[PDB]
């Protein structure tokens, strides 16, 4: 499970998981998506560190294991390690 | 049990250029072109002599504005754009040859000789060569003038009894008016012939009003003669003679000249360019085509990347759900930081990762060996930049330099492409060789799942995996179980 | 190239529904609480198809 | 069922050269040497001027029949072999140097200055330069002759207050006899000096009988002087002075000169050759060494073929009876016209063929990328063809050009051989990788028959063939039947 | 039964240098660089002219110390360091150009013309040019002197109505004192102008005391004129003229000149160097940069080895107790002297060895074809060694020569590295194909042991091994037994 | 079965009851010439491709069932069916 | 390299008599299971290369 | 006990040789490499009543030793005893 | 078995075998070793013809079949073609 909680709202969104999302491959299975109002969700940071292609350098991600931390839209955190993968609750900016 | 073989990948890798594609990703690459300079000229191990405000010819003749350069030696003469002349207006017929001769000689060493000029007044001077409050002349020249009212035909000789070549620098004075000619040299027309046993030079002075330079409308044409051992120099002057006071010692060596405005700072560097000193580790440079010392070859290309690693194919979340990813055929492994190639296993006791050091060491050794081959000493060359417009020989020099630059740039491109392609094809070959060795070790006890992985049809612990890794895997103690699990449902 | 079906209720957030793997890893499919065992009333939403192991590339979707 | 993999083959192929084999047949190839010329010169995009019996020096001096080339600009001046001189006989000590200077300048722009010549008769002429019904002279030169019975010493000066270099072209007249010298210039012996603040040229005319040319046994020696900004030109002449009427504005550009008798036609071409404009798509050419613009490199080889396709192994009825033929190891499939690599199957429902699009596309892109790599702009170079014999400099330029040609020819040969060999491997390795993929997919349900075919030990309809071809082949639904048919007689 | 595939190995082997490894041991190699000369110059197939104690210019002028070189043809004139001049002291302005002209012409063919010298005394001489017991002069020059007490102005003409260029060699005499210009030539100051319809040369002579050489303090300046068909030579002299007696035939060919002290002996060699004739079988040579004829390219490398054989991996008693050897990937086979690749069998009838002729012949033919391509005809080039210091032109020639040497050395190194790498790769590939062919022949009747050997699970005699070797192996008459012994204990 | 026309004789027509076009895309028919007293020599193979080192006079064309083609006997030979055979032989 | 045996009667017209493909052999109906004619050995899947021939 | 038998890896074969003080060299044991199933052979005198050895380079003790095996022991490398070591006294 | 003669020296040493030491490969299975006083034995010649790299060229040996022929120490001839390999008596020089 995931819990998405804003730390500074109007740029710090924290997605914390009960189970550490680190595999034996040395990667953190967590992705960050932004859904602009009316548009389709777009990838921002995949594997919780690596930025997505064609993404402004304004966005950066950090975290490892259990704790992960991150214009206008809704930010979702998605895990893809366990059999029932799911998105986060969502943060409105 | 499943054993998978893989190669490492980096999150961000360089883009190199090979025969097939101009843009292919590689984990690590090294730049082969030195495109930056420190802006300063080192004084070691080459003997650099800053010319300050004098040209080489000005120091040769002895302009009063810098007698500091008397009896001087250099490995590289640095000419500055602020250099100026502060003596009698002089011209040097075929200036470049004399400049190159003196620059390659490397010494301004002057030995005076006992020339006897009977019947003429020596130590002439002009107000254009003010040596303080008085009027002077070039220190290495002697302005002869009529003594009383007669200028005799000067016929002097000097032999070469030594074992070195002597360079005699003399001159002929072209006056501004006939009145001044007759006042200085009596004769209406002068005549200067300086000869050796194998060559001669004759000069008939012509009188004309040249532009006003430093108070004088006359000129002095400077000439040079080389006297070899066993030869004699004979000077015959009816008039208009700027006699030589002695000879400059001629030396053969590795001295040269350079025009640059860069400062000189205490450091060490074996390569000197007009833009400054550059390191000589790289084989190519893109700073300047004029170089002194052990220098990299000049190339037109700004950048050139040599592939030190192999293809970088990382995970991008395309296929493989919930961490169920395996194999080197699909992609690489970012989680590997202790080797280039290795194994990942999933058995009854869990999962594990290890590196195969032999293949990684072999690949690294091959790449380092090919790098050492990729990584000349030119001292005096032709002029590369010109400030006047002359003709044939200037276009010939420019053509030669352009052809050399183009050929070396093509060579650099071909070398980089070939080496990158061979590096990629050797790393892939190493991975395939490791896979083949594992398959041969796993005789009839494992099968290939195509994705780069071996499914082993018998159970065995981490000791079994280590035995497969180290080559000490006996397939005979597992044949029955493997065949039963493989061929009989 | 794995794919996924994701659902967005009018205002309830994004809920992952289904995932289909590629051939190279055997086309195993994973399903959430959608058809496991019946179209109930709580099924009106915008449906999106996403490309990749993770929902990387997204389509406009259909309003069902 | 049996499934064979194969490659295409065409009836006629191209014989190319690699490192090992000097004659290897390939499916397709392209020529890398442009050995044909259209025989005509295009006027776009370069501004091209035509000589029409006018040399560059003749147009510069102002020959009456050259009077159309006044203040004309060009990017390439074309000289014709029919050019001739129709004025007073003259010579240029350094003719090639002046021609190169004017050609590189690119502008015959003459600006007249207010030269003052007091005590002499201006606008001289001769019957050898008839301008219409009367006698004339060069338009850009002024023949100064005694006025009355006196020829004063002409001392004129003029500075450079502008910011561009000036080219002053003047002349010294050598008369046929002493009587002519006295009748034209009073003084028995003339003298002309032209000087700046940094250079001077002094010429003493010489009296002698030269061969009869257009009625005059005298000559005119043409000299040029370059005045930099901040400099001043001073002319001091006792006699025999062909003064300048002004200056030519010098420019730095891409203009050049060429000797050719080829016509000029309305077309577009970026490369100009004396034999005519040639296309610049190919990297090498074998038309002429003298080129202008973006041109391919001249090489001695007449033909150079680069392999765009794979090896060609056609059906020659060597073996295979009554249609029974199979595999890419034995021969190539001439009937495959929709791909480079493909499949042939013979199931219980019949026979069929298909093409592997992925491998064919990958090979095609690799070959196209290596084609783009194989496929400079030189404007003013040294002279390559000489009509007279001079000596040292001529042999030096000939050596430079020969060295360049030899090096570039060797480079072209090596590049062609290397790329052809790499293309062979490129395609072969691709076929082998297709074989390996098919073998790894038909996991234990097939046997390799050694000719490039897989014998499938289970019933395999057209859907199963498509599954093997497209990658969606499940080997776990056929393993039992394959095992029974394979290991149980 | 077991069948092991292996390659040969030699006890001692050569070491070559590849792209990655700078020291690779291979079975056989060839030397690509020639570094030895016999020390003698062959007289076939080229015409070699030993100049002995005469320079080309000295023979041109007619030195009386050797008139044997009169009217002689050559392909390569050999100059010896013991040559000397034994006539009137003389100098040649632009000497190197005249030497190059006469050398490239190749014919000292002098034809006399009917020159008329009215009013002067012909056949002058000096005590410095004794032709036996009397005083003589150059054979091809005419020293004119005043006849009686008057020296008229000579105006002579000679047309060129033939179809070849004429080379007129004339001279101007510079006397030691003014008593001489008057005693020999009446006039106080002479002048010599030789002109054609397109060029002219005017010389005003000199008066001065040059160094004592063979009893004469004067000099003679030698000039030349080239008269094209349709042109006319006009000579106008007030005095100080050394007139031509005729004309030398000028032709274009392959003739050149060389400076060497090597003897000439009867032999055949198409390449001539100053150190002696060298063979031209090798593509590169390291003897001298001055060459004549079909010669190998000069390189800076003393040795460069091309790999003729394969990699050499010999027996070193590393592993394998009491025999017990393996296939290709353990080591090589020193006991195979019949071919490059072969088989070793141990069946119930015993052990045996055989060679695979097809793969060995394929590798040998590929390597020979590669060698054939690896293994120019330059006749007249620029001077490469200089005895005096001149300046700009000498540095330009040195720079061009050094650039050519560096580029060719880089080309040679890259070529040998690439060829060695490809040879090693082609040998390894050939063995891999042999192994693969054996595997497809055996099918499921054998297993790969991982050491280059196949374990055959059915008993079959030497006929079976020969069938495998020759490719006529039927796997279906052994499948049942092989499967029973392979998969059922 | 192949029928040749004319028997005594340019153009020579070989007609087959069954089409000789294989799935490989090649018409299996060869044209041979027997000079008097000598062994037969190949002229054309696959009914379109000329042999190795033969005069350019001989040109052949055909598709499936009707194929069309110096003193001797001309033969058309099939190589597709299990009883392969030559033609009747046309004399020229 | 497949080979064939062909027969030429004194005046009848050529009649066709007789590794990687298991060396499968096929024979005509006449010889399955007169005979005065010349015999030729032909090389190839088709009788491409012919040999001088023998007299029987 | 062992000694310095290097002066790398374990791909090579190895042997154990014995030298009595004044009786000359006597080959005792030899261990093959992995590529040949590591078939180990032993001297006919030390046969059966032997003391096996291995590598990870030393030899065991406490066996049928009859006070005659007092000598210098050498570890050798290769199919033949090519590379030798200082040896250990026993 | 191998017989070495002479047993004492004061420059050729002969090793003769009961069975020929030539294998089917084509190499004679005999080595010549030197034991200096107090030091470990050093390889001199391997395969009865080849000379070991790093040894002085003073040593040269040759032979075939049963007969092979060859600085203060003991010289040993060794065979490795049979299951019980062994050295020789040793020639003391």
């Amino acid at each position: 499970v995931l819990t998405q909680t804003p730390l500074s709202l109007s740029a710090s969104i924290s997605c914390r998981s009960s189970q550490s999302l680190r595999h034996t491959d040395g990667k953190d299975y967590l992705n960050w998506y932004l859904q602009k109002p009316g548009q389709s969700p777009q990838l921002l940071i995949y594997y919780a560190t690596t930025r997505a292609s064609g993404v402004p350098d304004r966005f950066t991600g950090s975290g490892s294991g259990t704790d992960f931390t991150l214009d206008v839209g809704v930010y979702y955190c998605f895990q893809g390690l366990q059999s029932p993968p799911g998105f986060g609750a969502g943060t409105k900016l | 049990a499943t054993l998978c073989l893989g190669h490492h990948a980096v999150p961000n890798g360089t883009i190199v250029k090979t025969i097939t594609d101009d843009q292919i990703e590689v984990t690590n690459a090294t730049e082969l072109v030195q495109s930056s300079s420190t802006g300063k000229i080192c004084n070691n191990p080459h003997r650099i002599l800053d010319g300050r405000d004098c040209t080489l010819i000005d120091a040769l003749l002895g302009d009063p504005h810098c007698d500091v350069f008397q009896d001087e030696t250099w490995d590289l003469y640095v000419e500055r754009s602020s250099a100026f002349s502060n003596c009698y207006p002089y011209d040097v017929p075929d200036y470049a040859s004399l400049r190159s001769l003196v620059a390659s000689s490397g010494t301004l060493e002057f030995i005076t000789e006992g020339f006897t000029w009977t019947g003429v007044t020596q130590n002439g001077g002009s107000n254009a060569c003010k040596r303080g409050p008085a009027s002077g002349f070039f220190s290495r020249l002697n302005w002869l003038t009529k003594s009383g009212s007669a200028y005799p035909v000067l016929n002097v000789t000097m032999p070469n009894n030594d074992n070195f070549d002597k360079l005699y620098v003399w001159g002929v004075h072209h006056p501004s008016t006939n009145q001044e000619q007759t006042n200085l040299y009596v004769q209406a027309s002068g005549r200067v012939t300086v000869s050796t046993r194998r060559s001669q030079q004759t000069i008939i002075p012509n009188i004309g009003s040249r532009p006003w330079v430093r108070g004088q409308s006359g000129r002095i044409s400077i000439y040079w003669t080389i006297v070899k051992p066993g030869d004699v120099l004979v000077i015959n002057s009816n008039g208009n003679l700027i006699a030589p006071r002695g000879y400059f010692k001629m030396r053969t060596g590795k001295s040269s000249i350079m025009r640059s405005d860069a400062p000189i700072d205490t450091c060490i560097s074996e390569c000197i360019t007009p833009n400054g000193s550059i390191p000589n580790d790289k084989p190519f440079q893109n700073v300047n085509k004029i170089t002194y010392g052990a220098c990299p070859k000049y190339v037109k290309q700004s950048t050139l990347k040599l592939a030190t690693g192999m293809r970088n194919v990382p995970e991008k979340q395309t296929r493989g759900l919930f961490g169920a990813k395996a194999g080197f055929i699909e992609n690489g492994w970012e989680g590997m930081i202790d080797g280039w190639y290795g194994f990942r296993h999933q058995n009854s006791e869990g999962t594990g990762q290890a590196a195969d050091l032999k293949s990684t060491q072999a690949a690294i050794d091959q790449i380092n060996g090919k790098l050492n081959r990729v990584i000349n000493e030119k001292f005096h060359q032709i002029e590369k930049e010109f400030s006047e417009v002359e003709g044939r020989i200037q276009d010939l020099e420019k053509y030669v330099e352009d052809t050399k630059i183009d050929l070396w740039s093509y060579n650099a491109e071909l070398l980089v492409a070939l080496e990158n392609q061979h590096t990629i094809d050797l790393t892939d070959s190493e991975m395939n060789k490791l896979f083949e060795k594992t398959r041969r070790q796993l005789r009839e006890n494992a099968e290939d799942m195509g994705n780069g992985c071996f499914k082993i049809y018998h159970k065995c612990d981490n000791a079994c995996i280590e035995s497969i890794r180290n080559g000490t895997y006996d397939h005979d103690i597992y044949r029955d179980e493997a065949l039963n699990n493989r061929f009989q449902i | 190239y794995a794919f996924s079906w994701v659902r967005q209720a009018p205002r309830k957030g994004l809920e992952w529904l289904a995932a289909i793997d590629s051939v190279s890893y055997r086309r195993s499919t994973y399903y959430a609480d959608s058809v496991k065992g019946s179209l109930r009333t709580e099924d009106t939403a915008r449906y999106y198809c996403a490309r990749g192991a993770f929902p990387n590339l997204w389509g406009p979707g259909v309003e069902v």
